[PDB]
Order: structure tokens, then C-alpha cells, then sequence
């Protein structure tokens, strides 16, 4: 692919602000804990995310991180150490600073009205110029900056600081919850790739990245998020080759956003298109959990299968990862393997089916049901066995041939009897 | 049709002289050399047709008919496949 050789002399050499350290030393779900220091060096600093790290495991290393920002909020990462009792005798920078953004901000704000109640080209430019610096050098003073890109955003040099400036509202407002403002430069975003700038091979591949960090972690409408990257640049599981690629996550979020939302016809084009790809293959064995899914999926296993995703949800259960449809996600993945198990079946009995998940043989019974009722299962139930067995062995395949060429053939020779 | 209307002349022959062979029987004493020897041909008449008697046989039977069906109704297909490309390059 074109842009894969962009990437074949580079070899993992991206522009990062945090460089390479993560909190180090962590124990469980090591392959989620990678992912998440890959995540935090290519997202430059989460923040928010390292609560949830907490969360799910006890951490004294955010600290750490969140000591040596200021721009979060001065007052709570100040809080968030004392709380620690880091002695750092080091917090004598931000008085200063903040007085100095103090006064700018307000002789600013002065001809901020001038230059909206003039409306003058030259001088709302001038004071757009003016406003850039600041809001560049701090955006905590979160809704200044949102003002002033609002209406114009670009400045003689445009590309650059218009799209360093869509990722750096996207970012703060991603952090502050601010869902609308993060929704808006989403679309701004995929709308900005297009012309594009220089594109020097790591550029692409940020540029890239953001749209993956922005659609990853599910507010409002996703799927339609997971149409739009995926078609987007033709189709990957990953995006880069170069045999380092681990992010890792996101073809597990993109095959349920297919499930959910749409027909698993389907699933068959993310089988060839997207899981077998050398990107997927790269992937797949650095993450057994998304392994097990497609392996057991692609092999058609009935109860190594089965055992082995029930296993599998009690660890996805426990990711404190956002993704919003954490059940809907574990619930058609129960179906998904079910239905493509009964493609080809003969019989299943109730219980043996009941047993192995930890149901009760009428709940099992009744989702059974509830796969008929839906028509995803062709079926007899056996009222007095307790089996369900299904007979789609379709005898005579002639007819639906003959329809074909004697209906095209004989009207047309009809047609030639008339001239 | 023309071996099925001597099998029919031959059976109707049949059905006549066993009607002779039994009332000569009847009417005084008759069939000594029509005994278990015609009770030998006719047996071997039944043994080749129709073969045994049960239901799963017959059942085969008019499977097969719906086989011979089939492939005289795709016979009639193919023929009128060939008149398809026959019309279309005669005109």
C-alpha cells in the first residue's frame, strides 16, 4: 500500500510530547496495561484515564505524570499531590505565570468587545493574532478558546495551527465532558484530511491515530464514527504496518458496532478483509482474549468454544475501559457464536446447552426461542426429548436454475418475433 | 406398445386357461398335470414381479418413477435448449 512505504523507512519513530515513559511495574491484564501506556504516549497525556487505571488496580505512579502538567487545572493537580503528601517544595512557577495570563486574558478581553462591535477586518485579524499566542500557551481558559475558534480558528500560518488547534480543543473538552464541543471537532477533524498539508510520513500517521483516539471510547453515536473510519483510507484492522502495531483494541469495539447495528452477512468480509490482513496477524498474537474470539469463531469449535468464551466475558466483564455497550457487546457475542454453531447443525440438546454457559434449562429454552422468534434459527423443538434440532438439507436445486434460463431466453426470442 | 399388447394377448390366455385348469377341477376331476407345476410357474411369475411387497419397496418405487420423471422432464429441457439455439441461428 502507498502510505505503508511512507512508513517502511521511518520504523516507529513518532513525534510524541510525553517521549516513552508510562507508569511502570503493573500487574494485571499486562496486554491491557500495555495498551494503555501506547494509548497515553500516542493521546499526549490522559488524565481522566489514570483514575480508571486506579480504579481497576491500585497505582501510586499517575503522580508520577500528573505532577509535571499545570494546564489541566493548576488547583487540582495541586490538590491530587498534597492529597499524596508529595513534599516537592517546586509550585512557585504558576503564581507568576497565572498573574501574567491574568492580565493578558483581560487586555485581551478588552479588545475582544472592541473588535466584535467594530467588526473590522484588519484589526478582529490583529486581535485574533493577538488571542492565538495565549490560547496556545494556556487553554484553561477553556471556553476563550472555544470562543475563538468558534468563529475564524486559522492565522497566516494555517495548517499547522488550525489542526494542532482542532486536536487541542478535541482533547480539552474529550477531558472536561463537554460532549457537544468534542462531537463538533470529531466531524471537524475528518472534514480537515481531506486537502491534506505536507504529509511527511508521520504526520498521516498522528492525523491518523486521533481519529482512532476521538472514535474509540463511545458517547453518543459510534457506529456511525465506526462506518466513517473504516471506509475512510480503505479498510484496516490497525492502520500501519511495520511490525509494531498494538492499538490493539480496536477491531473488538468495531466488530460489535457491525453486530449491533447492522445484518452479520457481513461478518464474512471482516473475516477475510480485516481479521486475516497482516495487520490483524501481527495483532492477534499479542492479545489472546481477542484471539480466542476469532480462533474459536474461524474453526467452528462447539464446547472448547463456548467454555472458553464464558471465561473470556468474566475477564471483559472487568475492563474499565470505556466502549459504553459493555452487556450488548457479551450478549451477541453469546448469539453470534450460537448461530454460527446452528449454521450447519444437526441437533442441540437444551440442558448441554445450559450447563455449559450457567443457565437454567427454561432460560436457555426461551432464548432459543427468542433466536427463532427473531429468525436467526430455523428449527423443531422436541417438547418431550428437550432438543432443538434443524433440518435445512433443501432437496431439488433445479427448479430455482430453470426459473433463470428459460425465462430470459424465451422472452427473449418474443422479442425478435416482431420485426 | 406393440410387446405390451402381446404381454395383455398372453395374460388375457392366462386368464383363460386357469379359469379351464380349475373348472376342470370343479367339474369332475382335472389339473393333475397343471398341479404344483403351474403352481411353480406362477410363483415364479410373482417372485420377479412385483419383487417382495412392503411399503418401504413401493415408496423406492414411486421415488424412482419421480427420478425417471425428472430426467425426462430435464430431457425435455434440453431439447428445447437446443430449439432455443436452434431458432436463434435460422432466422
Amino acid at each position: 500500500y502507498d502510505l505503508t512505504t511512507r512508513i517502511a523507512h521511518f520504523l516507529d519513530r513518532h513525534l510524541v510530547f510525553p517521549l516513552l515513559e508510562f507508569l511502570s511495574v503493573k500487574e494485571i491484564y499486562n496486554e491491557k496495561e500495555l495498551l494503555q501506556g501506547k494509548l497515553d504516549l500516542l493521546s499526549d497525556t490522559n488524565m481522566v484515564d489514570f483514575a480508571m487505571d486506579v480504579y481497576k488496580n491500585l497505582y501510586s505512579d499517575d503522580i508520577p505524570h500528573a505532577l509535571r502538567e499545570k494546564r489541566t487545572t493548576v488547583v487540582a493537580q495541586l490538590k491530587q499531590l498534597q492529597a499524596e503528601t508529595e513534599p516537592i517544595v517546586k509550585m512557585f512557577e504558576d503564581p507568576e505565570t497565572t498573574r501574567q495570563m491574568q492580565s493578558t486574558r483581560d487586555g485581551r478581553m478588552l479588545f475582544d468587545y472592541l473588535a466584535d462591535k467594530h467588526g473590522f477586518r484588519q484589526e478582529y485579524l490583529d486581535t485574533l493574532y493577538r488571542y492565538a499566542k495565549f490560547q496556545y500557551e494556556c487553554g484553561n481558559y477553556s471556553g476563550a478558546a472555544e470562543y475563538l475558534y468558534f468563529f475564524r480558528v486559522l492565522v497566516p500560518a494555517t495548517d499547522r495551527n488550525a489542526l494542532s488547534s482542532l486536536w487541542g480543543k478535541l482533547a480539552s473538552e474529550i477531558l472536561m465532558q463537554n460532549w457537544d464541543a468534542a462531537m463538533e471537532d470529531l466531524t471537524r477533524l475528518k472534514e480537515t484530511i481531506d486537502n491534506n498539508s505536507v504529509s511527511s510520513p508521520l504526520q498521516s500517521l498522528q492525523q491518523r491515530t486521533w481519529l482512532i483516539h476521538w472514535s474509540l471510547f463511545v458517547f453518543f453515536n459510534h457506529p456511525k464514527g465506526r462506518d466513517n473510519i473504516i471506509d475512510l483510507f480503505l479498510y484496516q484492522p490497525q492502520y500501519l504496518n511495520a511490525i509494531q502495531t498494538m492499538c490493539p483494541h480496536i477491531l473488538r469495539y468495531l466488530t460489535t458496532a457491525v453486530i449491533t447495528n447492522k445484518d452479520v452477512r457481513k461478518r464474512r468480509q471482516v473475516l477475510k478483509d480485516l481479521v486475516k490482513v497482516i495487520q490483524q496477524e501481527s495483532y492477534t498474537y499479542k492479545d489472546p482474549i481477542t484471539e480466542f474470539v476469532e480462533c474459536l469463531y474461524v474453526n467452528f469449535d462447539f464446547d472448547g468454544a463456548q467454555k472458553k468464551l464464558r471465561e473470556c466475558e468474566s475477564v471483559l466483564v472487568n475492563d474499565f475501559f470505556l466502549v459504553a455497550c459493555l452487556e450488548d457487546f457479551i450478549e451477541n457475542a453469546r448469539l453470534f457464536i450460537f448461530e454460527t454453531f446452528c449454521r450447519i447443525h444437526q441437533c442441540i440438546s437444551i440442558n448441554m446447552l445450559a450447563d455449559k454457559l450457567n443457565m437454567t434449562p427454561e432460560e436457555a429454552e426461551r432464548w432459543i426461542v427468542n433466536l427463532i422468534r427473531n429468525a436467526r434459527l430455523d428449527a423443531k423443538i422436541d417438547s418431550k426429548l428437550g432438543h432443538v434440532v434443524m433440518g435445512n438439507n433443501a432437496v431439488s436445486p433445479y427448479q430455482q436454475v430453470i426459473e433463470k434460463t428459460k425465462s430470459l431466453s424465451f422472452r427473449s426470442q418474443m422479442l425478435a418475433m416482431n420485426i | 406398445s406393440d410387446l405390451q399388447q402381446v404381454g395383455g394377448a398372453s395374460a388375457r390366455i392366462q386368464d383363460a386357461l386357469s379359469t379351464v385348469l380349475q373348472y376342470a377341477e370343479d367339474v369332475l376331476s382335472g389339473k393333475v398335470s397343471a398341479d404344483n407345476t403351474v403352481g411353480r410357474f406362477l410363483m415364479s411369475l410373482v417372485n420377479q414381479v412385483p419383487k417382495i411387497v412392503p411399503d418401504d419397496f413401493e415408496t423406492m418405487l414411486n421415488s424412482n418413477i419421480n427420478d425417471l420423471l425428472m430426467v425426462t422432464y430435464l430431457a425435455n429441457l434440453t431439447q428445447s435448449q437446443i430449439a432455443l439455439n436452434e431458432k436463434l441461428v435460422n432466422l
